[PDB]
C-alpha cells in the first residue's frame, strides 16, 4: 500500500533539472488513471530540500487547514494545467517552467509533505 | 531556541496546574499551537488548540469547562490552565505547534513531554 508520503514523491518530485514535459510526466507517473487532475506541480529540487519545507514558514493551505508550509526560498518547478481539449481518459496539459515558493501540507513524524497545495 | 520547550507539570491532587511551552526562536507565528496528552492505557489525544489570529479555539469534549488554553500575542508561547483535575487526567502532556486543530498527525513540531500524575 503506497504511503501518502510516497505518493507525494510520485506525484510531485522530479529532482532533475528541467513544452511537452507535463503531458509526458502526467501520463508516465500514472497520475491520470482515474480522472484528469486539473493542475499538478513538479518540483526540481532534492527530496531533502522539499521535506525541509515542513520546518519553514507555517501558512494556511487554501482550504483553511493550518498544517501547510511555504518554502522560505522559491524553488525550480514545472506547473502543469489542463489546456485545450483535455478530456478523460485523454488528458492534456500546458507546461510552464517557473521559480516559485511551494506550499505543502505536512503530516507524521518524521514530518514530511503529504499534499502539494500551490506554488506562489 | 527554535524547538518547543515545556515547563510546569508533575504531581498534583484532585486541583490546579499551569503548563507552559515556548518556541521563541521560531521566527514566524505558528498558526495553531496546542496541547495533546497520552494517558496511561490510551492513544494520544488532542486536549486544546488555539489559532494565532482569531481562527478558532478548540477543546476536547473530556476537558471542556476544566482546562483553558491561552497564547501570548505574536510570540510562540502556549499555556494550559488545568483545573477541576480528575485521576483520569493523569498522562504525559505534550506541547505542539504548526498543525491543525486537534489532529495529532498534522503536528510535527513538539515539546519534550511533561508528566502529570493526579492523585486521589
Amino acid at each position: 500500500k503506497e504511503t501518502a508520503a510516497a505518493k507525494f514523491e510520485r506525484q510531485h518530485m522530479d529532482s532533475s533539472t528541467s513544452s511537452n514535459y507535463c503531458n509526458q510526466m502526467m501520463k508516465s507517473r500514472n497520475l491520470t488513471k482515474d480522472r484528469c487532475k486539473p493542475v499538478n506541480t513538479f518540483v526540481h529540487e532534492s527530496l531533502a530540500d522539499v521535506q525541509a519545507v515542513c520546518s519553514q514558514k507555517n501558512v494556511a493551505c487554501k482550504n483553511g487547514q493550518t498544517n501547510c508550509y511555504q518554502s522560505y526560498s522559491t524553488m525550480s518547478i514545472t506547473d502543469c494545467r489542463e489546456t485545450g481539449s483535455s478530456k478523460y481518459p485523454n488528458c492534456a496539459y500546458k507546461t510552464t517552467q517557473a521559480n516559485k515558493h511551494i506550499i505543502v501540507a505536512c503530516e507524521g513524524n518524521p514530518y514530511v509533505p503529504v499534499h502539494f497545495d500551490a506554488s506562489v | 531556541q527554535v524547538q518547543l520547550v515545556e515547563s510546569g507539570g508533575g504531581l498534583v491532587q484532585a486541583g490546579s496546574l499551569r503548563l507552559s511551552c515556548a518556541a521563541s526562536g521560531y521566527p514566524h507565528p505558528y498558526l495553531h499551537m496546542g496541547w495533546f496528552r497520552q494517558a496511561p492505557g490510551k492513544e494520544r489525544e488532542g486536549v486544546a488548540a488555539m489559532d494565532s489570529g482569531g481562527g478558532g479555539t478548540l477543546y476536547a469534549d473530556s476537558v471542556k469547562g476544566r482546562f483553558t488554553i491561552s497564547r501570548d500575542k505574536g510570540k510562540n508561547t502556549v499555556y494550559l490552565q488545568m483545573d477541576s483535575l480528575k485521576p483520569e487526567d493523569t498522562a504525559t502532556y505534550y506541547c505542539a505547534a504548526g498543525g491543525y486543530q486537534l489532529r495529532d498527525r498534522t503536528y510535527g513540531h513538539w515539546g519534550q513531554g511533561t508528566q502529570v500524575t493526579v492523585s486521589s
